[PDB]
């Protein structure tokens, strides 16, 4: 037994990678967790042998840590491993970005001594770059999980682009709801106005799933964040609030001035 | 139907510039209901998994 | 004409997207700027009508800036675009991840009438997460491009993993050399001692662009960082100094603490 | 070398079969010694010479 976890990208069908696709033809067992009902028709005629991870999840308005839902998940996984078959994990976007169940699939399978690797994939941090036309090296990329950044100590610097992910949860920290209240959005406005003024803009985006669908690009002033309608695919890109600034402290390390950079 | 075209359009550049030069001819042609076709144009995701 | 930027990811062949790979089947010309010759190889069975757009780079010992490169290149693409060719533009990794070329030829496309769309591809920093086994939400991720880090003024979360791009080059302000000196790195490990200790440990990344080839994750300690062997591929990842410090302050407002983070 | 690489980069199957036993694969794709040598001492420079680039 050995597993291999692969992502799907956020676009049906055409975003994953060539190989990736190949690894979900060839699999004898496939774990998935897509987006959709016509992402998931496309994985079964890939490979009609797969067992969808949803099924994990609280099905009855039960009360249930997602914490525990990611162990079943991972059990599910390493039961195929164990049992001898060549498992493949499909994921949507990049499988190990903000994503836990296959990180702890590969860490559990490498001390059963199994095989077990991870490849990469398109996530919605790529897709916002491209649809955004934004280049994260132009003044420089910060992300955060938006409850992680109010739960704990985090400085952003204010010349990036700033994402916070998963902020239609932001403060829910029970890990049962599936969505967060205006409330605690209010607070994270108040939080990030050490830094950043109410009137500025953000950016709500979600990257199309289907191919005739546009992406979400919804502007707004930070103080409006509260009353937006924030669904579990959206990310929230805080652009810069301040211009790039001369650090004349290393300049005069390097023996230069501004008027010197190419 | 339906399924079977989006999985094509994802998949393939050709079609997808044909689509994108005209989205109601392409979709038409691929026998996409009028219901279907108003979802799309007007961005109706849910009304489409119901479709 | 028309214009479509893609990425071919870092590894062969495999790495790049469906849709993507269709895209330069169908393309009647193709501006590639790819690793090594067997990703030229590659891309020229896919699509002989192929301009490499490397000759713009400095040759024979020449001195030019590379933004008159990056100028060439841009115009070079827009040059097939406005003759009426249903133009693709193959980078490698993602298009649009610290490089300016695609987002400005779609800028000036867009501005003279063309249509121009960017696809996401997977980038070193998609691949690092794999390589790494790291999930970027775990504790957040920041990324600057070295120089830039330098000469204005970037203040990084050292909570957080944080990357340096271009780390090649740090301090090289003409853009003109091809890498930098030890005495910029020892520069830049001087100002990164803000935040970091000069034990500690950091990592030379670089993701494999062969089938056949290990990725280079080597780890030293921050000081030894001017004697190290860095290469134009290689990127800089330095892991958190801190662990997380709770943010009583809000967790007070949630009306929550420490024992209630589910 | 660059038929076997594409082959490879692109095919899981095959990928999976070379991890089993990367020199069976490859001496199976018709690589010289040279050719296998430079690849299990990582050296890639190497491999660039022995195609011509
Ligand atoms: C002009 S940027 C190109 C980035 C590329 N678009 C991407 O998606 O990664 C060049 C920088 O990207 C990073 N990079 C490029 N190739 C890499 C590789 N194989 N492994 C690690 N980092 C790489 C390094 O920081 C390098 O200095
Ligand atoms: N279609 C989409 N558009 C934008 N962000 C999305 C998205 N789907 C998921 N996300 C982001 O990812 C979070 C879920 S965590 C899953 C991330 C996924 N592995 C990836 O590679 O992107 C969401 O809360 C949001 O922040
Ligand atoms: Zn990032």
């Amino acid at each position: 037994g050995s597993l291999v976890c692969v992502g799907t990208g956020l676009q049906l069908a055409g975003q994953i990678s060539v190989l990736s696709r190949s690894y979900i033809e060839h699999a004898d067992i496939v774990f998935s967790l897509l987006p959709d009902g016509f992402s998931q028709r496309w994985l079964t005629k890939l490979n009609p042998n797969v067992i969808n991870l949803q099924q994990f999840y609280a099905q009855n308005g039960e009360v249930k840590n997602r914490r525990d839902t990611y162990e079943q998940m991972v059990n599910a996984i390493l039961d195929a491993v164990r049992a001898g078959k060549k498992t493949v994990c499909a994921l949507y976007g990049h499988p190990g970005v903000f994503a836990c169940v296959s990180h702890m699939a590969i860490t559990r399978a490498k001390a059963e001594g199994f095989s077990a690797k991870m490849e990469p994939g398109i996530s919605a941090e790529a897709c916002l770059w491209a649809d955004l036309g934004i280049d994260p090296g132009n003044s420089g990329h910060q992300s955060f999980e938006a409850s992680q950044f109010m739960f704990f100590n985090h400085v952003p610097d204010p010349t990036t682009h700033l994402l916070l992910w998963q902020i239609a949860i932001a403060g829910e920290h029970t890990l049962t709801q599936f969505h967060t209240s205006s409330d605690r959005l209010q607070i994270l406005v108040e939080q990030l106005n050490q830094w950043y003024p109410l009137d500025h803009e953000v950016v709500i985006y979600e990257a199309a799933n289907l191919p005739i669908q546009a992406p979400r690009i919804e502007r707004l002033p930070l103080a409006n964040l509260p009353q937006a309608h924030l669904m579990p695919i959206s990310t929230l890109l805080i652009p810069p609030a301040k211009k790039l600034e001369y650090n004349y402290a290393i300049l005069a390390k390097l023996g230069i001035g501004p008027e010197d950079l190419g | 139907g339906l399924s079977d075209f989006f999985t094509q359009l994802g998949q393939d550049a050709q079609l997808m510039e044909d689509y994108k030069q005209n989205p109601e001819a392409v979709m038409r042609a691929h026998g996409l209901t009028d219901e279907q076709i108003n979802a799309v144009m007007t961005g109706d995701m849910e009304k489409l998994k119901t479709l």
